[PDB]
């Protein structure tokens, strides 16, 4: 009768909705973030509304989503993404202009209440620039950064461009250890323009953020 | 409603000083992380400085340190900044912005071009 | 020139605010203190519903009383069989990142949408049997935060573009726009009459709009920051709502003005959704520290709680009779109370 | 460009000034007297036995 | 027909003592597994694997205490020490089954951590539900069979004289020395097969450890060291009390088998199902949380 229809009509859809149980959990989900002169559209062209790609490494499945289409305001939809493993960041090196729009943004995200427990892996393109730059003598770190002239390394064409790559290295890893509780990191990483070894560093790095979280519910941590 | 009125911009000859102050009035002013903010001709919008709840914490941007000091008094729900040692590129017109949401320590949209939670803003010239 | 119109308009606003303070010559508090308390009000949770996998933003109540629909991160529209605990339905969605759901008066349609910036309409009652895509509405730009059903042809959205649209679905284009709003829009709720509706936005204020004509009637101000709720009085002639600020305020229209207004010191986080009982006494509203406080509409002393989440209620309906309420979660499990 | 916005604005302000506003105890009178009306339809309100719940 | 249960001591005050001790004993264990259980089964979103093996071991635990200790209450309290042949076999087969189906639940266990830490990203992908299930079901399939063994080997024998059993259950080594008959077989079965059967999950879990605390080692954390330090040796002295009691009571040849292996019999069976519940589940924070929650 009635009541046996409905019996029926269920069991169907848990069979259905097992099978999404065991691929959903399979792939890891990641958002990336940039400005417009940071090269994001680079990177995804390197290892290929919003715009998906998905790539395969070391037969495990990664899906990274890219929403550009919104408006400059993000205070209300960067909240439907507190569930991703990872937030990819990237940042341009060469340019000291509006280098501080990019300190302020950081550390909204590493403050938020709805982000705190999500990692960020932070990508610093235009080396190549930042050394040709440097070396011409025509802008200094200085005039936008007064700090420099009292800073010293903790490349080899000239130890300036050691000092200066690292000092701005040192500016992003200052505002991520100075307000965290060891519950989530930054793995601040030196890519080029033109580099095949990034679709291997996002895997390295999303290793060790899983064996943290296995060992923390073990208690092992 | 929220309203923010400013004032003090006129100009000064290289290397014065200036005082501006700006009023607030429609909300507790304790409770909220206020901010300044100006913009040059032909550029977008560019972040000055900030000062928390109680003023514990202060910042500055990095190309006007030691120039500029930041002040707020809750008593007569006030904001203040006095600049000194003008040098010929701080021409621009000043907005006080405001933190969105009450409580929180992140300060989002701030530097948006159609910002709900700001001043008209005051030219200063030298 | 601009000051001269700023004079003016200052002007105007000091002429209103005279105006506002001549009619405030009473509070409504002041009134309602001669009628007796309603008491303490408990409530347990009757039936649980599960199989969602991830976060919970909509849901709603169909007239029948019976179904309802909600909507998940995951990608999955599933329709509910209150009483017997069925899983009547599960749509397969394009889109993982859906923000709103809506059943229609007829009980033959449902709506979704989010970042996508596309409204789907899926029907119910397919001749050959399944569940396919009916329409798909698009010019909005930016992403979709509620939608509603007018009739059967009739739907009306609003979008974070600050702009809300009317539109016709057998055409698919737009009717009628409604603008003025300057911030996000972020809930709206239709008239018991259908002939007029209201919206709160971003920038503290909600404006009442006529959609015959397509202009704003009136507007309201008062709140301290962003609006996420807003719902209607049953007799249609008010309306409630909830801000970041962690107040709730009752205006009303033919007073124009705020009326009062319901807060507490313990409480410093901001409402997420409202809604009100069958006779309008009881309005109940969903916080951030994972638990729904019943206010008295009438007197606002906390009545009761309801504290059987462990994480954000993000939804909040009431039946059409008024005999159960459901507060789905991000904990991706339902629970109807009663 | 503002101009569009603010004429439209003064004469939303001048249709919306412009109206029958009553006094607000009559308001809070008319609010106050349609809940007594209709408090005995509210299952919330007061609770009602197990016998005739649907959701027993 | 019929054999005498001495039991452990036969003084009045000493006979009051052991009722008290072993009465509150056991409710312990008792209530300990089953908030356990309940905690686990019917309260939160605690549904993992590990979970699941953790709810086994406890049924496991409640069976084995409940095969051995209300009979001798029952015997003391009722002054009355009679047990009959029927009942001496099955007492000694429920007893044999329920003991090694808790060893072997260990190495599974060892097991399923082994894979969560040293293999992180493609934990989901093996241990899916079919597997554990299969996995327990061959555990009790294995242990029954062993049980049957051994108990249809004791039944080949036949008692002729004596029927005191200077034991407080029935147990292999008071009743083969009791034998009245050859015993060459049981003592070879004994032997080849509780060897394995011993030696195996111990090396496993063994072998699990060393690999974990070595992985743990090599991550530069600054904190957990301690944490880790403390679970492991928690864990490895509580299975290192019961294997070596096990082995040293066991595998005495029969000319020398004496009263301290009946007070090593009585650390290990009445003992380690009280500790189990504590040292593995109860400190848990989720658990905590769930606890506290209802
Ligand atoms: C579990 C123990 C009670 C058993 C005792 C008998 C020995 C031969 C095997 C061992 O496994």
């Amino acid at each position: 009768n009635e009541e046996k229809a409905q019996r029926e009509a269920n069991k169907k859809i848990e069979k259905q909705l097992q099978k999404d149980k065991q691929v959903y959990r399979a792939t890891h989900r990641l958002l990336l973030l940039g400005a417009d002169n940071s090269g994001k559209s680079t990177i995804v062209k390197q290892m290929r509304g919003i715009f998906e790609t998905k790539f395969q490494v070391d037969k495990v499945n990664f899906h990274m989503f890219d929403v550009g289409g919104q408006r400059d305001e993000r205070r209300k939809w960067i909240q439907c993404f507190n569930d991703v493993t990872a937030i990819i960041f990237v940042v341009d090196s060469s340019d000291y202009n509006r280098l501080q729009e990019a300190l302020n943004l950081f550390k909204s995200i590493w403050n938020n209440r709805w982000l705190r427990t999500i990692s960020v892996i932070l990508f610093l393109n235009k080396q190549d620039l930042l050394a040709e730059k440097v070396l011409a003598g025509k802008s200094k770190i200085e005039d936008y950064f007064p700090e420099f002239a009292r800073y010293t390394t903790p490349p080899g064409e000239d130890p300036r461009v050691t000092r200066a790559k690292y000092f701005i290295r040192d500016e992003f890893l200052r505002i991520s250890t100075a307000s965290g509780d060891g519950r989530h990191y930054c793995y601040p990483h030196f890519t080029c323009a033109v580099d095949t070894e990034n679709a291997r560093r996002i895997f390295n790095d999303c290793r060790d953020i899983i064996q943290r979280m296995h060992l923390r519910q073990y208690e092992l941590l | 409603q929220v309203q923010l009125q400013e004032s003090g911009g006129g100009l000064v000859q290289p290397g014065g000083s200036l005082r501006l102050s700006c009023a607030a009035s429609g909300f507790t002013f304790s409770n909220y992380k206020m901010n300044w903010v100006r913009q040059a001709p032909g550029k977008g919008l560019e972040w000055v400085s900030d000062i928390s709840q109680s003023g514990a914490s202060i910042s500055y941007t990095g190309s006007v340190k030691g120039r500029f000091t930041i002040s707020r008094d809750n008593a007569k729900n006030t904001l203040y900044l006095q600049m000194n040692s003008l040098k010929p590129e701080d021409t621009a017109v000043y907005y006080c912005a405001r933190c969105p949401a009450p409580f929180t320590r992140d300060c989002f949209d701030v530097t948006s071009t159609t910002y709900a939670y700001r001043g008209q803003g005051t030219q200063v010239t030298v | 020139e601009l000051d001269q119109l700023r004079q003016e308009a200052e002007q105007l606003k000091n002429q209103i605010r005279d105006a506002r303070k001549a009619c405030a010559d009473a509070t409504l508090s002041q009134i309602t203190n001669n009628i007796d308390p309603v008491g303490r009000i408990q409530m347990r949770t009757r039936r649980t519903l599960r199989g969602h996998l991830a976060k919970i933003y909509a849901m709603h109540w169909g007239t029948d009383s019976r179904l309802l629909v909600s909507a998940s991160q995951d990608g999955k529209l599933i329709i509910w069989d209150s009483y017997t605990t069925n899983k009547v339905h599960a749509i397969p969605l394009r889109s993982s990142w859906v923000m709103t759901c809506a059943y229609a008066p007829s009980g033959n349609y449902v709506a979704c949408g989010g970042l996508d910036n596309i409204c789907s309409i899926y029907n119910l009652k397919t001749r050959e049997g399944n569940v396919r895509v009916s329409r798909e509405l698009a010019g909005h730009t930016g992403y979709l935060s509620c939608c509603r059903f007018l009739d059967d042809n009739q739907i009306v959205t609003s979008s974070g573009d600050t702009t809300c649209a009317l539109w016709d679905i057998e055409t698919g284009q737009q009717t009628t726009t409604f603008t003025g709003h300057t911030g996000d829009v972020m809930s709206l709720s239709l008239a018991p009459d259908t002939r007029l509706f209201v919206s709160g936005a971003c920038d503290a204020s909600a404006k009442l709009w006529d959609v015959r004509e397509g202009m704003c009637r009136q507007t309201f101000t008062g709140h301290e920051s962003d609006i996420n709720a807003i719902c209607f009085f049953p007799n249609g002639n008010a309306f409630a709502t909830g801000s970041d600020d962690a107040t709730c305020r009752l205006f009303d229209l033919r007073a124009d003005q705020e009326l009062m207004t319901y807060s507490h010191d313990n409480i410093i986080c901001g409402i997420t959704s409202v809604s009100f009982s069958k006779s309008g006494r009881l309005l109940l509203a969903g916080y951030d520290d994972f638990n729904c406080n019943v206010w008295d509409a009438l007197k606002a002393d906390r009545a009761g709680v309801l504290a059987g989440h462990d994480n954000r209620v993000s939804c909040l309906g009431v039946t059409d009779d008024g005999m159960a309420v459901a507060t789905g979660s991000w904990d991706s499990f339902l629970k109807i109370w009663n | 460009a503002s101009i569009a916005q603010a004429r439209k604005l003064v004469e939303q302000l001048k249709m919306e000034a412009n109206i029958d506003r009553i006094k607000v105890s009559k308001a809070a009178a008319d609010l106050m007297a349609y809940c007594e009306a209709h408090a005995k339809e509210d299952p919330l309100l007061t609770p009602v036995p197990a016998s005739e719940n649907p959701f027993r | 027909s019929e054999f005498l249960l001495l039991g452990l001591s036969s003084q009045p005050e000493q006979q009051n003592l052991l009722f008290a001790l072993f009465l509150s004993m056991y409710l312990v264990t008792v209530l300990g597994n089953l908030l356990i259980i309940l905690a686990i089964s019917s309260d939160s979103h605690l549904h993992t694997p590990m979970y699941f093996f953790l709810s086994n071991l406890s049924f496991t635990d409640i069976c084995f205490s409940s095969v051995t200790v209300p009979k001798m209450l029952v015997n003391i309290q009722t002054q009355s020490k009679s047990i009959s042949y029927a009942g001496c076999l099955t007492q000694m087969y429920f007893f044999i089954a329920f003991g090694n189906l808790d060893s072997f639940l260990l190495a599974v266990m060892a097991y399923d951590r082994y894979v969560a830490i040293c293999h992180p990203l493609h934990y989901t992908t093996i241990m899916s539900p079919r597997l554990c299930v299969l996995l327990v079901a061959l555990s009790w399939v294995l242990s029954n069979l062993h049980a049957l063994l051994h108990t249809l080997l004791m039944a080949r024998l036949s008692f002729c004289a004596s029927n005191e059993i200077p034991h407080f259950f029935c147990d292999l080594s008071p009743l083969l020395k009791l034998s009245c008959s050859d015993t060459h077989v049981n003592e070879l079965v004994i032997f080849t097969e509780g060897l394995l059967v011993i030696v195996t999950p111990f090396l496993c879990i063994l072998v699990s450890y060393v690999r974990i605390v070595s992985t743990v080692l090599k991550i530069p954390s600054a904190k957990g060291k301690w944490k880790a330090f403390s679970t492991c040796g928690s864990h490895l002295t509580v299975v290192s009390l019961f294997y070596g009691t096990i082995i040293g009571v066991y595998f005495q040849p029969l000319s020398t088998y004496s009263v301290k292996d009946t007070v090593a019999t009585v650390m290990y069976t009445v003992v380690t199902p009280m500790l189990n519940p504590f040292i593995y589940s109860l400190r848990n924070k989720d658990m905590k949380g769930a606890l506290r929650k209802l």
